[PDB]
Formats: C-alpha cells, sequence, structure tokens
C-alpha cells in the first residue's frame, strides 16, 4: 500500500486491520487495470457492470 | 456438554443420574426443546485468532 497512492479501500465482513493483520489459510491477490473513474461499479455489493 | 454445558467435579464423589418421568408427576411442565451449547468462545481484537 505504501508503494501505491490509496484512492478506494472498501470491505464487507471484514475490517482492514483484520486483512492486514489476521493470519490466513492462503490469501488471494488479483490485480487489474481498474481506473479510478468508474469507482462506483467496483464494489461487492453492487449491480456495475 | 462437558466442555461448554455442565460438568461435574473429579475430586469429590460425584454420581450421576439419568431418570425420565412418563406421565404421572403432572406437577412438572414439559419444555418445548432441548437446548444445548457446543460452541462458546471469546474472540478478542486479533480479528478471528479465537
Amino acid at each position: 500500500l505504501s508503494l501505491f497512492s490509496v484512492n478506494d479501500f472498501t470491505c464487507s465482513q471484514i475490517s482492514p486491520a483484520a486483512i492486514a493483520s489476521n493470519c490466513y489459510s492462503s490469501l488471494i491477490l488479483d490485480y487489474f487495470s481498474y481506473p479510478l473513474s468508474m469507482k462506483s461499479d467496483l464494489s461487492v455489493s453492487s449491480a456495475g457492470p | 456438554i462437558s466442555q461448554f454445558n455442565y460438568k461435574q467435579s473429579f475430586s469429590n464423589p460425584t454420581c450421576l443420574i439419568l431418570a425420565t418421568v412418563p406421565h404421572n408427576l403432572t406437577t412438572i411442565t414439559k419444555p418445548l426443546k432441548y437446548s444445548y451449547i457446543n460452541k462458546c468462545s471469546r474472540l478478542l481484537s486479533d480479528d478471528r485468532t479465537e
């Protein structure tokens, strides 16, 4: 997160400290080219394209 | 039952009874269902380190 610049950080059923501190069985990291212009459609409880 | 629900003491002569009242003693009233606790744990701020 320090390497990049934070623009949006939204989570469901979990807190930022929970994901950043809790130990997990195996973390899955997905990255993609997502512009900030369509932030209304990148959400867990969203119906965007 | 033992680890969350009901425990006896090893340090004493504890004896155990299981009984049933078929019909006669109407003085006792029956419950709706049997409820027994299976999980009881304290969740710290450590976020699922339980």
